[PDB]
Parts: C-alpha cells; sequence; structure tokens
RNA sequence: UUCUGGGUCGGGGUGUCGUGCGUGGCAGAGCAGCGCUGCGAUCCAUUGAAAGUCAGCCCUCGAUCCAAGUUUUG
RNA sequence: UGAUCCUUCGAUGUCGGCUCUUCCUAUCAUUGUGAAGCAGAAUUCACCAAGCGUUGGAUUGUUCACCCACUAACAGGGAACGUGAGCUGGGUUUAGACCGUCGUGAGACAGGUUAGUUUUACCCUACUGAUGUGAGCCGUUGUUGCAAUAGUAAUCCCGCUCAGUACGAGAGGAACCGCGGGUUCAGACAUUUGGUUCGUGCGCUUGGCUGAGGAGCCACUGGCGCGAAGCCACCAUCUGCGGGAUUAUGACUGAACGCCUCUAAGUCAGAAUCCCGCCUAAAAGCAACGAUAGCGCCGUCGGAUCUCCGAUAGGCC
RNA sequence: UAGUGACGCGCAUGAAUGGAUGAACGAGAUUCCCACUGUCCCUACCUGCUAUCUAGCGAAACCACAGCCAAGGGAACGGGC
RNA sequence: GCAGCCAGCUUAGAACUGUCGCGGACCAGGGGAAUCCGACUGUU
RNA sequence: GGCGUGUUGGAACAAGGCAGAGUAAGGGAAGUCGGCAAGUCAGAUCCGUAACUUCGGGAUAAGGAUUGGCUCUAAGGGCU
RNA sequence: UGAACUAUGCCUGGGCAGGGCGAAGCCAGGGGAAACUCUGGUGGAGGCCCGCCGCGGUCCUGACGUGCAAAUCGGUCGUCC
RNA sequence: UACCGAUUGAGCGGCUCAGUGAGGUCCUCGGAUCGGCGCCGAG
C-alpha cells in the first residue's frame, strides 16, 4: 500500500496555514542581535516596490565562466523616502518574553502620522496626541518626560524608535503613514535612549541605514490571488482528461484510516498575501532623490559611471501601476514579494555577509530605462525624438 | 562551470545528425546527469551530453545506442548577457563517453555553451555562435 | 549594443532575441514583431515602420 | 467637507498597430469615347499618418462640477 | 500462503494503475563512525540513524517479472492487502457472440477471445481557507507591539583546484580547505524571453446587410497577423541560513583489581539525528500608548438608603 | 508477455460439426509507420453558462441519539464505554 | 455569301497587383504497410 | 412573416465544473490497457497514382502544383 | 381484457437536395493481309460512392444521472433507389 | 551449388518529380569614395 513510485511532497509546511496575513505592512519579527561595538544605527526601513527592472554590469568573480564580462541582471526598484522618527519605546526582558515598558512620542507629530490612528481621519476631529504634546511644554511635564527617559536608560534591555513613512512625497493614493518599530542595535542603552531622543521628529535618509553591496532582507505581503484550487496553490499534478468530476483535484486526500483529513493534504483556499520574509537580497544602487542643487531639478539618478547620461530611474511614461519615483530609491538584486506601490519592509541581515557574492561590490555600467508600458525601444525622450525625428505633432 | 539553460529537447525528441558521420536523425532516448522526477522527462540543452539512437542513416549506426552532444536547439536560452538565443534546427553530433566525436566535420553553427563544454566538437565547428 | 536585422531599430543589452541560423547567419531582432516578419519572409523595404522603409523613401 | 479636497473632461507622456478619410499625382496591366476625357485592383504624396491608450499606465496644463450626513458606541 | 469461520449476506463497492499524504526500518544512497582476507581505487561486514532522495521508458490489464537507459542510489514495506459519492474499467465477474475440450442434450471450463450504463453530498465531522467570537465593566475605540503553543525545510551532485599527489613494483589512483556550477525541492516574482488577449487595441480579409462612397454591422468571439495591461512558465528571473545538548564512535583522568582499564565517581571531541534559531500562524494569553461624545474625580472617614455575588473567620513572618 | 513471418506428437487444428484462400467492403478485433497534435513533459491564459452574492420563489434524499482524537478492552476496525 | 441586330453563361490564356496572401468566414476524406473475423448491401 | 431567447431578474467574474470541438513556446504519444480525446487532411482545377485483384476494382490510392483582386485577349450562339 | 407501443404480414396512400465512379447499348476516327483490335465521344446501369432531409445510434464509456427526459442532450458517426 | 522466402528488406549506384538553394553572370538600382570644382564625371 506504499505509493507505487517515491515523489517528494507538493508545497512546504512550513509556511502554513495559507491565509491571509492580518497585517498588510510587512512585520520584522526579528532584528539583529544587538552588539554594543557598533554606534548606533537603524536595523530596518520601510520602502515601497516601485517596478522592476534591468541593469548591465561587469562581474568580478575569480573562477567563474563570467568574471570579467558584463551581465544583464534583473533589478526591483524600492522607493525609499526619508522616514520621520516620531517616538521611542523601550522592552524589558522577562521570563515571558519581552515586554513593553513605555513609549514617548515626540511634541509634533505629523498629520500624515495621525491618520495612522484613525479609521476615518475625514470625519474625525484630529484630536489624537493632543493632551499628550503638552507635556513637552509644561514644567510638570518636562520633569515627568525627564524621569520617563531615565526609567528606559535603567530598566530596558532593547530600545526601538517609531517612525513613519512619508507618503506625502509618495504617488500613492494612501495619505496614511505607516508606522513602525525600528529596533538600534548600537550600544549602550543609555546610548540609545540619547540617540533616540536627539533624532525625534526628525528624518532619517535610506543611505544612513543601509549601504552599498550590502544584502539585507526584504519582508512583505507576498501578492494576493483569492481563493486559488490545488492545482495553483500546492501545484499538485492535473489529473488526465477523462477525470469525471473535474481533473485539477487531488485525488486522494486521505487514507482510510486515520478517519480524518490531515493538516499536511494539499486543499483549496486562498494563494498569495502572505507574510514572507526573503534573505540575501544584494542592494545594486542606493539612488538620490530628486533636489535643486543651483536651482535646476537634479535627475541624474539612473546615470552610471559608463553612460553619463541625464536620465532618472523612472522609465518612459513612469513606473507602471506605480507612479514615477521622485524621492531616495532603493535598487534590490532580483525581485521582491507584493505588488506594485507595495509598502515593503527592509532589514539588515541576522547573519554574516562574508561569502563572495555577499561582499562583492557592485558597480553598475547601465540601467535600462526603456518604457516598461510595452516593448519600449528608448532609453531616454531625447534620443526617441531624435531617432525618430520631427513628427506631425510638431 | 556551465550555467542552466533553458531545456528544450526531453526524451523521444529526433534531432538532425549535424556530422559527416552518415547518419541523419538522432532519437534522444535518455540525457547524462539527470537524476529524475516522479513524471518529468529527461530534457536536454546545448553542450548537453545524451543517449541517442539513429532513426535514418547508416544500418551499421540506426539500431544502436550512441552518446551524442546537442550543438544546436530551437528553444531559446538565455545567456547571462540577457541574450535569448534559438536556432533554427535541433542538431546534435556523436561523439564517444570522452567527448570524442565520430566524424570529421560539423555541419552548421555550434552554440558557445557547446563549444566551451566540449573542446573537441569546437575544434570542428565552422561556427562558434 | 546591436541594430534589428528587420526593423534597423537599435537593441540594447537586455532586450531583444537573437536567431541563429543554418547556414552561420546571425539575426538580431528587437521583439516578436520584427522576428515573426523575419520569419515570414517580409520585405523590411516594404514595411513602412521600418529604417530600411525611411531611408530608400527618403522620409528622414 | 471649502487653508481645501474629491470627481468628471481635456491636454501631454507612454506604449499598440500600421501609414486614415479626403484631396492631388506627367504612377497604374489597360480598356472605352472624342491629345482630351471616362472606367481602372493597386501605387505615390499629404502621412511613422489615423485610430484607440487605465477601465487596475504615467504626469497636470486647463476646463467644468461636487461637498455630505447610514447606524451605533461610556 | 494457508489454517480457522469470530465480525459483516434488510450489501463494508471487487484487481491493477493514476493521484496524494503520512508512517515503519529489517539502511540502497547521503551525514558521523567501527571492522576487513581495508595499500590506493573499488567493495564487503557492522553501528547511530528514516532527516532527505529513491527516476524516465519497451512488453503485459497485470501486482510480480524482464529489459533499455539515466542515476548518489534507483532499499523494502504499512496505513480496510491506503486510496472507485477521487478517477480510470484494461482485468476479473451478468445478459450478446466465437473457438477448443467436455456432455446425448440443455450446458460447463477454475481455458482463450470480442462487445459490454461506474449513480447521489446541499447533512454531521475532519481538513482547507473566509467572517466573527470572552454580554460582562470606565468601558468604548485606535495604533504600535509581546508572546505561550502549533507548523517548520532544504537536498544531493558535478567541474576546477588539491593532483596525477599521497598509496602502489606497476597498472592505476584518492581525500580536507578553497572556487565555480547544477539536480530535486521550497518561497517568490514578470525587468527580460515565451504563452494568453472579448482593452474585441489596431491592420487585413471571406459571405452577407445598410442604394454606393465613407463609416459600419451580422455570422453564439467570422477569420487572420501583430498585440498593450494583467495573469503566467525551471519555458524567464531572484532567494533558501545559524546554534545547543548529545547518538554511534574515538578518547582523558582513574579506581574497582599495587598492574591495566573511555566508567565505576568525575571529563573531552562528536553527526543528513534530536531540540532550537531563522521562518509561518497568533490564544476565553498579554503589554505600552493615543483619543475618549453633559459625562466623570479626590471629597476626608462623602452621609444616610436599596440590590446582587464569593469566600473567609489574626498575620503580606 | 505485444505484432508479423516461420517451426508443429497440435494439453485439446482440420475438411458443408466445412478446411484452405481471398479482391472489394466494415462506426468489427489487433500491430506498425508517416503526418499530426496540450495525451504527456507541465502546465498557463481567455470567453460563455454556472457555482458565488442578491430580489422573488422554493424542494428532496436522509435522520436511534448524535457528531474532536489516541490507545485499551469489546461481537476480534468506537462516536458514546 | 455575308452584313446588320440580339442574347447569355461558362471555359482557356495573359498582363498588372497587394504583406506569397487568396476553397481567407462558412462548407469541407489524415494517410500508408499488415493480421484476425465476417464475402458484400442488409439485420439485431 | 414571426419572435423576445423559451418556468425569473440584478450585481460580481473565486475555486471547481460544463461548453467554446479557444490558444499555447520547445519536444511530438515519452501520456494511456489502448492516439481515448482533437489535431492533421479537406472544396475545386491541373498533373500523378502503386501492392493486390473476382479485372469490376483498389482510387479522392499515395504524392504534387494552383486558387485573391483588377484590366484584357480568345473560343463556345440565336435572329432578319 | 389488450397488437393506440412493438414484432411480422396484408391493403390503400405518402416521401427521399446536390455531386462522384461511371457498366451495357450507340456514334465516329485510327491500326491490320485478314481475323479483328485501338482512341474519342455518347449513353446513364448499380441491394455503387460522398452527402442533406429522413431513418438509424459508433465513440466520447461527453452531458445529464432526486435530469428536459422512468433512456434525454451535444459533437462525432452508420445508411440515405 | 543455385532457387523460393516474411523482413513491412538493405548496406550499395544512375537519370529524374517537387521543394530548398550557395556561387557567378546579367539587369534594375544603390552612391561608400577621389579627380575636377557648387554642377558634369569615374565609382
Ligand atoms: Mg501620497
Ligand atoms: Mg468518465
Ligand atoms: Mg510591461
Ligand atoms: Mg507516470
Ligand atoms: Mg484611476
Ligand atoms: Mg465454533
Ligand atoms: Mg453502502
Ligand atoms: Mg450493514
Ligand atoms: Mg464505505
Ligand atoms: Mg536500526
Ligand atoms: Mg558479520
Ligand atoms: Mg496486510
Ligand atoms: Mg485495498
Ligand atoms: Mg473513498
Ligand atoms: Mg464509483
Ligand atoms: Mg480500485
Ligand atoms: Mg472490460
Ligand atoms: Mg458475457
Ligand atoms: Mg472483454
Ligand atoms: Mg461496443
Ligand atoms: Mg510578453
Ligand atoms: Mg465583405
Ligand atoms: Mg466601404
Ligand atoms: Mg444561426
Ligand atoms: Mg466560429
Ligand atoms: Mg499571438
Ligand atoms: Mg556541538
Ligand atoms: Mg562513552
Ligand atoms: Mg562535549
Ligand atoms: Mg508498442
Ligand atoms: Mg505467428
Ligand atoms: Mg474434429
Ligand atoms: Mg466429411
Ligand atoms: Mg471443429
Ligand atoms: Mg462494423
Ligand atoms: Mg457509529
Ligand atoms: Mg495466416
Ligand atoms: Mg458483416
Ligand atoms: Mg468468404
Ligand atoms: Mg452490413
Ligand atoms: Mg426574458
Ligand atoms: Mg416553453
Ligand atoms: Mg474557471
Ligand atoms: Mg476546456
Ligand atoms: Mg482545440
Ligand atoms: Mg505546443
Ligand atoms: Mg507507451
Ligand atoms: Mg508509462
Ligand atoms: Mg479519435
Ligand atoms: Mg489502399
Ligand atoms: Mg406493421
Ligand atoms: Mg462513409
Ligand atoms: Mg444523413
Ligand atoms: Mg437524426
Ligand atoms: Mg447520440
Ligand atoms: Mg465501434
Ligand atoms: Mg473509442
Ligand atoms: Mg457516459
Ligand atoms: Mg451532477
Amino acid at each position: 500500500s506504499h505509493r507505487k513510485f517515491s515523489a517528494p511532497r507538493h508545497g512546504s509546511l512550513g509556511f502554513l496555514p495559507r491565509k491571509r496575513c492580518k497585517r498588510h505592512r510587512g512585520k520584522v519579527k526579528s532584528f539583529p542581535k544587538d552588539d554594543p561595538s557598533k554606534p548606533v544605527h537603524l536595523t530596518a526601513f520601510l520602502g515601497y516596490k516601485a517596478g522592476m527592472t534591468h541593469i548591465v554590469r561587469e562581474v568580478d568573480r575569480p573562477g567563474s565562466k563570467v568574471n570579467k564580462k558584463e551581465v544583464v541582471e534583473a533589478v526591483t526598484v524600492v522607493e525609499t523616502p526619508p522616514m520621520i522618527v516620531v517616538g521611542v519605546v523601550g522592552y524589558v526582558m522577562t521570563p515571558r518574553g519581552l515586554r513593553s515598558f513605555k513609549t514617548i512620542f515626540a511634541e509634533h507629530i505629523s498629520d500624515e502620522c495621525k491618520r495612522r490612528f484613525y479609521k476615518n481621519w475625514y470625519k474625525s476631529k484630529k484630536k489624537a496626541f493632543t493632551k499628550y504634546c503638552k507635556r513637552w511644554q509644561d514644567e510638570e511635564g518636562k520633569k515627568q518626560l525627564e524621569k520617563d527617559f531615565s526609567s528606559m536608560k535603567k530598566y530596558c534591555q532593547i530600545i526601538r524608535i517609531i517612525a513613519h513613512t512619508q507618503m506625502r512625497l509618495l504617488p500613492h493614493r494612501q495619505k496614511k503613514s505607516h508606522l513602525m518599530e525600528i529596533q538600534l542595535n548600537g550600544g549602550t542603552i543609555s546610548d540609545k535612549v540619547d540617540w533616540a531622543r536627539e533624532k525625534l521628529e526628525q528624518s532619517i535618509p535610506i543611505a544612513n541605514v543601509f549601504s552599498q553591496d550590502e544584502m539585507i532582507d526584504v519582508i512583505g505581503v507576498t501578492k494576493g490571488h483569492g481563493c486559488k484550487g490545488v492545482t495553483s496553490r500546492w501545484h499538485t499534478k492535473k489529473l488526465p482528461r477523462k477525470t469525471h468530476r473535474g481533473l485539477r483535484k487531488v485525488a486522494c486526500i486521505g487514507a482510510w484510516h486515520p478517519a480524518r483529513v490531515a493538516f499536511s493534504v494539499a486543499r483549496a483556499g486562498q494563494k498569495g498575501y502572505h507574510h514572507r520574509t526573503e534573505i540575501n537580497k544584494k542592494i545594486y544602487k542606493i539612488g538620490v532623490g530628486y533636489h535643486n542643487k543651483d536651482g535646476k531639478l537634479v535627475k541624474n539618478n539612473a546615470s552610471t559611471d559608463y553612460d553619463l547620461s541625464n536620465k532618472s530611474i523612472n522609465p518612459l511614461g513612469g513606473f507602471v501601476h506605480y507612479g514615477e519615483v521622485t524621492n531616495d530609491f532603493l535598487m534590490l538584486k532580483g525581485c521582491v514579494v507584493g505588488t506594485k506601490k507595495r509598502v515593503l519592509t527592509l532589514r539588515k541581515s541576522l547573519l554574516v555577509q562574508t561569502s563572495r557574492r555577499a561582499q562583492e561590490k557592485i558597480d553598475l555600467k547601465f540601467i535600462d530605462t526603456t518604457s516598461k508600458f510595452g516593448h519600449g525601444r528608448f532609453q531616454t525622450i531625447e534620443e526617441k525624438k531624435n531617432f525618430m525625428g520631427p513628427l506631425k505633432k510638431d | 562551470a556551465k550555467f542552466r539553460i533553458s531545456l528544450g529537447l526531453p526524451v523521444g525528441a529526433v534531432i538532425n545528425c549535424a556530422d559527416n558521420t552518415g547518419a541523419k536523425n538522432l532519437y534522444i532516448i535518455s540525457v547524462k546527469g539527470i537524476k529524475g522526477r516522479l513524471n518529468r522527462l529527461p530534457s536536454a540543452g546545448v553542450g548537453d551530453m545524451v543517449m541517442a539512437t539513429v532513426k535514418k542513416g547508416k544500418p551499421e549506426l540506426r539500431k544502436k545506442v550512441h552518446p551524442a552532444v546537442v550543438i544546436r536547439q530551437r528553444k531559446s536560452y538565455r545567456r547571462k548577457d540577457g541574450v535569448f538565443l534559438y536556432f533554427e534546427d535541433n542538431a546534435g553530433v556523436i561523439v564517444n563517453n570522452k567527448g570524442e566525436m565520430k566524424g570529421s566535420a560539423i555541419t552548421g553553427p555550434v552554440a558557445k555553451e557547446c563549444a566551451d563544454l566540449w573542446p573537441r566538437i569546437a575544434s570542428n565547428a565552422g561556427s562558434i555562435a | 549594443v546591436e541594430l534589428c536585422s528587420f526593423s534597423g531599430y537599435k537593441i540594447y543589452p537586455g532586450h531583444g532575441r537573437r536567431y541563429a541560423r543554418i547556414d552561420g547567419k546571425v539575426f538580431q531582432f528587437l521583439n516578436a514583431k520584427c522576428e515573426s516578419a523575419f520569419l515570414s519572409k517580409r520585405n523590411p523595404r516594404q514595411i513602412n515602420w521600418t529604417v530600411l522603409y525611411r531611408r530608400k523613401h527618403k522620409k528622414g
């Protein structure tokens, strides 16, 4: 009664249940272990999946058949506008896990950050943190505020900062900022509270958290596909054509005994929109957002040392279904979970990055900016008009 | 060494014989190095040594098993430089178990993914592209 | 950076699909539209949107 | 829910297809009448034109409207 | 395989395959080892060990065989001899019919052959996902989080180098580190390539229809070519991981037993195992914090009244 | 282990219980080849009608009581013990 | 011996022509080599 | 000439079905008891058609080429 | 008590596109010393072929299987002087 | 020593149906270029 021929199981049981994530934003379930020898730094950041493109770079991989030769690798653009630290929270270690000790918010909290505190912001008197913000001015409030910071330096072992994204600087319809606790893994508790107290209601750019050619982890929710059958959800083999009552099913969902269906039997249900954590995503380029240097708009964040062009990371017509990346972006090798305009939770690696591929220094030679809204054949509009010449619209 | 290419020649694929051995077809019966799956057919790309039988050719060749090597294929495979190359025919040459070909000349081009693994085939390739 | 063998457009190192024949001639194509018309034995000098057409009729 | 904001159009970008109708031609196998004129698939020019392009593309540059009010909670 | 006839004849659907999940180890391979009639290579014996893998085909309805190749290996089994309201009916096992043998015959065959309806779930569980849920309370409501417990995942191979080296008289011929890839699997993803296109997007086109042009429509998507966006393919692309205690085993110190001894007390190294981490889920588990519509406080020991619900009957030494 | 051509002490072939042959014919049984294809490798996408939700309408089979498991014993395979 | 007039519908050939596409929808035999059985058509 | 789509409407476009005999890269029966299924072929014209045979056939055997549109040419009649 | 279904027979009625292969018979022209043959055309026979209606009901072991239906539906298919 | 013989035979070789077709010639074009010097010429 053993199965005739051996075959590995369809799907992994370590991603159960295949349910919709109860949380749209990616959640850091494990921050890197604290190393007090380092300076105080952030360990995570929030980005937004703009879209994908391909680059060209010369690989330096001694021993490979592609060493000293150019490749074309797919990359993902993650628009990462600077986040504003509007709070700090301390955790105390307890024999039943970490526990929220006390949270301190800044005096001035942006309106986009307050929209997160509401479900109906348009018809709500925006009174969140209106009685709390008076602590930073009252004499009795500032004394109690100094005691709360000195209490975190005394009774806490893990200090996290509450930061939100600047949805105002994004093409999204959404105005609600995305709050997130970013754990400080720098040094002493006194150093992390002092660093968090100084960085309150201040912006933190993506270049200060992550570095070039660094492998980071991308946390987020995958793209949802609704209810899918067992052939699409678990990739079970399709039954033959002459199968009565359905061929996209699993034939045997279990033996006679045990007289129950096992949890490991592949069934039909919701596929996609699951929480996932992919690691070893190398940063190919930390872009710079649009800025005025001498009164002129600087949008050369896609030019390389070999292109010397004046094009931005946005392709012709912008990223499809997303918009244009006018802020600082993050170019990650390969693909990442989520749809377009999906909030991505970036995080430093928990592992050590010492392999040949991990510490590989990346030097891009060309960044494709052809229109992804079809078979785009021009990198810039300038060369589209130069190649085609004048049209009738002129 | 060789990077993974798109396989497009499963077992039972009759490919052209691109050498002067006298054979015209190569009926691929299996592929070297294929461990196996419950229902997956052993497929092969260019540069992969396969076990093939001749269907049309000389009688001293069309009833035996011959180690062949695929040099061309119609299935477009991607190279590391982002190039998708495909040929107008699936071709192979009869070789030994060590890479030495039975014939002496090769008609048509030979894929670069095949010329780099088999130097004895690359020497008889009129065009490596 | 190659040029399309049918439309004459400029192909970038990430796009396209090259096609080698038995006679040793390798052709690069921008997209499947230039490739499908090439395999259909269509004359590029008669396809109105190609480079060989605008050069033949002196449209530039 | 008026410091504004949200729609509907329009414009531009983008991409798709492939050179629109009309008009002209000393292009047209010809043929029929009195070089002229008529018929004549196709051809050329206008004209990479025309068409449509978010409804789940991108950007507003303008135009013209819109601002309520379901139920319930200590 | 029998023996038995205990259960089932107001029926428990009957062979095999397909499909799919888990389990057993009496271990083929892989991890760590011991042994040899172990020089190397190969192989054999044995131990911890079921984590992981165990294929594609020809013939036969076949389980079972046999052969072709591939492969680290192509190990053996269970789960109502797994699995028919999952399938498929090839086989067996109705009625048609043929042949052979048998019978006077009707017919028989545990012989062969051909054709022969595979019904029902909307109920309860289980499982898969999807809403919601502690009817009592200054609670309502929101954000950021913690976390018991449960799931759990990676795997194997090749090439280069070591090295033609150790080893061997030769013939032959390794290994560790390192490097570059791949198999199987898992989770994704659409920049690219490929597939799909009733955006019925554009071109063309057959028959017909609106007098014709023009513009269109009709033929359950007329057809064809190309085709955006989406979705999608090891048919494109990206990613897949660290500790702890130890098993087998090899040892330390060291008695019992003046010696010896890995064991008795006490120690060390130690793995595809195990547990955990990473990862997924989030509880009649919980924390911090925000905001709280005439509604609520200290009153100081509020005074004086009506209703319920526990216990307890000095002690938080 | 199929098919075909041979071999025939043929368990148990055989001459109107007809033997042998055979063009043509066959929704007959079987084998092979070419072509062909999603049968498969290995599945994906699109459409219509459904399923789904809704207004109206509105059954039946079935039902001791019922409905979370493991082992135990038991009429030797529990759901209750 | 034909001139005038009238009357169709087919067939063949040629040029030109478009993206080599044209029984463009619709309509509309896959073929070959063999074995067994029954001759065939018909019937159940 | 007849008719409201055949005993109902509305909104969505999940799984899984039924149908469209939808399409599908590369391979082309490796699927399966078995090419089951549908895929190929298809009309017409011009060519070319074997083994075998009861000489009737086999036969549309098999295998080829052509096919649109437009402008012409040629031939095929009747009547006074 | 029933042949209003069906089986067979009898009587009297009704009905079956368009094509294909193309037999006897016939005409004319070639070859031959003659016996006689050859070619073209005509002709339209057949339990002949393709195939619509009709009559049947092969396969999908499709749909359906408390159905539209106590045997139906779709495609495919047999025959159609 | 020849013949018959399934194998749907076959290593073996010639003219040809229909496809595909290098190469040259020719034709229609193309006009990189250098001699005049902004038009005739070679190409
Ligand atoms: Mg925004
Ligand atoms: Mg069935
Ligand atoms: Mg795109
Ligand atoms: Mg199988
Ligand atoms: Mg919109
Ligand atoms: Mg007894
Ligand atoms: Mg029953
Ligand atoms: Mg019973
Ligand atoms: Mg049962
Ligand atoms: Mg054991
Ligand atoms: Mg022993
Ligand atoms: Mg048993
Ligand atoms: Mg069983
Ligand atoms: Mg069952
Ligand atoms: Mg059944
Ligand atoms: Mg069964
Ligand atoms: Mg049967
Ligand atoms: Mg019977
Ligand atoms: Mg039978
Ligand atoms: Mg039958
Ligand atoms: Mg595409
Ligand atoms: Mg028309
Ligand atoms: Mg018109
Ligand atoms: Mg109709
Ligand atoms: Mg149709
Ligand atoms: Mg297409
Ligand atoms: Mg250890
Ligand atoms: Mg020990
Ligand atoms: Mg130890
Ligand atoms: Mg066979
Ligand atoms: Mg025989
Ligand atoms: Mg007898
Ligand atoms: Mg007799
Ligand atoms: Mg007899
Ligand atoms: Mg029959
Ligand atoms: Mg019971
Ligand atoms: Mg015989
Ligand atoms: Mg018969
Ligand atoms: Mg007979
Ligand atoms: Mg009959
Ligand atoms: Mg109606
Ligand atoms: Mg009716
Ligand atoms: Mg569906
Ligand atoms: Mg279908
Ligand atoms: Mg189809
Ligand atoms: Mg295909
Ligand atoms: Mg088979
Ligand atoms: Mg099989
Ligand atoms: Mg069929
Ligand atoms: Mg025949
Ligand atoms: Mg009668
Ligand atoms: Mg017929
Ligand atoms: Mg009929
Ligand atoms: Mg009928
Ligand atoms: Mg029927
Ligand atoms: Mg039949
Ligand atoms: Mg059948
Ligand atoms: Mg049926
Ligand atoms: Mg049903």
